[PDB]
């Protein structure tokens, strides 16, 4: 009851997340990470530098 | 039959503009526990990001 | 829209010519400063 | 500042033409083939200066508009980029039919 | 060894039929597209390749 | 355009060059406002919006 | 024979619709969503659908 | 800037 | 320099409007154009190392 | 009968479109060939969807 | 007659161009490459950023 159920080999989400990198421990990954900070995740910048 | 019609004007630039822009870091400052990156998002006039 | 140009005089492909579309002061400047700072290749 | 205010004026602004003044199209000719047909669809040919042509080896020409040509395994003189043309001969005849 | 492995990033997309909309901004702004009523194509003959 | 060639021993391209007025004029009305309009009289590459 | 339809330096590869690239020979990026599909093609498909 | 109401063979207008 | 390659083209523009003014077409030959310009501008037997 | 009279009027008559809304062309590609070109002649493209 | 004559060790231009870098295969070259795009080859930029 106190054991983390998401640390399981039937964690289909983690299984998919790991099989996206390959079948080896040597991965040349290429990933796209979204911006999550709420103030800037949806902010619409206007003209400027 | 009825058809919805595109605005056909005042909605897209006729000027040569990039659809998708990649920014590569001005500064990196790689450290032991992190990997900083510093960009310069240049949004000129007539652009909204 | 204030010009109404035949689209070939705009690009000087069939235009009147450099001697009669540059400003007279521009032509004078090019002639005066023509021995050291050329500008003929830009028009 | 006089020159600047005199060059910002619309009627006298800088106009440039590429000196080659040519649209560059490469038409592939296989090894043993001795004839080639260039089919061009309808166009308004407004102000065409003329034709210019040679044949260049495929191995000696990089693929146009390439960030990196992986088949380009030759490092001599690209007759496309420079003027090092040497196959102006091996041209028997030519026909042009605007329609 | 890590120098003795490779990578084979790949995708499968069944039942999709890749679509390129004839719209200026590539979005859907009407069935009669943005460029489907522009009088460059509609009023003038063009021979696409 | 119909060509007859001497049969060579390797694949060759035929470097055809047309006669085009691939011109451009530079419009610089104000400070840090750079704008050029291109034109190529037989084979203009401009498209509508 | 000279009018690329985007033709406004829209895509990261303005002259063609690069659907996929070889990730092993990929150097600049332009591969999207953890596979060999490109940024431009992915943008086109998501905008269309 | 030029306005080119031509149904064929339009200008590029790199602009900016 | 990457000339006439749209995928890896150059970029010139003002900073106020980040709209690139340099459009490069795969069907133009910038480098052979400079070859012809230089050859018409002067004889080619001259060796200019710069 | 009222439906028939209001449906035989010209301004309100059934209009149908094929849902796919596509002209279908099959361009053959041989076994080993890795390239294909589609040369379609001049047309009026008056309403092409994509 | 169909062999590229400029791929010859008597290419005086190429001989001089290789002799400008040095007599070894390990060269700390320093060169000045000109701008050749016609629109910006001779463009006289006015004041601005």
């Amino acid at each position: 009851d106190n054991v983390n159920p998401f640390n399981h080999h039937r964690n289909w989400g983690l299984k998919y997340r790991s099989q996206l990198l390959g079948n080896s421990r040597y991965v040349n990954f290429h990933i796209q990470v979204p911006q999550k900070f709420f103030a800037i995740k949806n902010l619409l910048l206007l003209s400027g530098s | 039959r009825q058809t919805v019609v595109a605005p056909t004007r005042n909605v897209t630039t006729e000027k040569a503009q990039r659809l998708q822009i990649r920014f590569y870091p001005i500064q990196t400052d790689d450290t032991s526990t992190g990997y900083r990156v510093r960009y310069n998002i240049n949004v000129g006039d007539g652009w909204v990001l | 829209l204030t010009t109404a140009t035949p689209r070939l005089q705009y690009f000087h492909i069939a235009g009147p010519g450099t001697r009669e579309y540059l400003s007279e002061d521009l032509q004078q400047f090019i002639s005066a400063t023509g021995s050291y700072f050329d500008l003929k290749n830009k028009f | 500042n006089q020159l600047e205010l005199m060059l910002r004026n619309a009627t006298n602004d800088q106009t440039f033409v590429d000196y080659l003044g040519a649209k560059n199209a490469l038409y592939s000719v296989p090894a043993g083939s001795t004839a080639l047909t260039i089919n061009i669809p309808a166009r308004t040919w407004e102000g065409m200066r003329g034709w210019s042509f040679t044949r260049i080896k495929a191995a000696e020409t990089p693929q146009l508009g390439a960030q990196y040509d992986v088949n380009f395994k030759y490092s001599g003189s690209i007759a496309y980029s420079d003027g090092g043309f040497y196959l102006s001969h091996t041209f028997r005849n030519m026909s042009i039919l605007f329609d | 060894q890590p120098g003795q492995v490779l990578s084979y990033k790949k995708f499968l997309c069944d039942n999709y039929l890749w679509t390129i909309p004839f719209s200026s901004d590539f979005m859907y702004m009407g069935e009669l597209t943005d460029l489907g009523q522009n009088p460059m194509y509609t009023n003038n003959s063009h021979s696409m390749v | 355009i119909n060509f007859e060639l001497d049969p060579m021993d390797d694949p060759t391209y035929v470097y055809m060059l047309y006669g085009v007025f691939d011109t451009v004029r530079v419009n610089q009305p104000e400070r840090n406002v750079l704008a050029m309009a291109y034109f190529r009289t037989p084979f203009a590459t401009g498209n509508a919006v | 024979t000279s009018i690329n339809w985007p033709g406004n330096d829209r895509l990261l590869t303005p002259n063609m619709f690069e659907i996929k690239r070889s990730v092993a020979l990929d150097t600049e990026g332009f591969t999207m969503s953890q596979c060999d599909i490109t940024k431009d093609w992915y943008l086109i498909q998501m905008a269309t659908n | 800037y030029p306005f080119d109401p031509s149904g064929v063979q339009r200008v590029q207008l790199s602009g900016g | 320099l990457y000339h006439d390659s749209g995928v890896c083209s150059g970029t010139l523009n003002s900073e106020r409007s980040g709209m690139n003014v340099v459009v490069e077409l795969p069907d133009r030959n910038t480098e052979l154009s400079y070859q012809y310009m230089l050859a018409d501008m002067m004889s080619r037997h001259h060796y200019f190392a710069l």
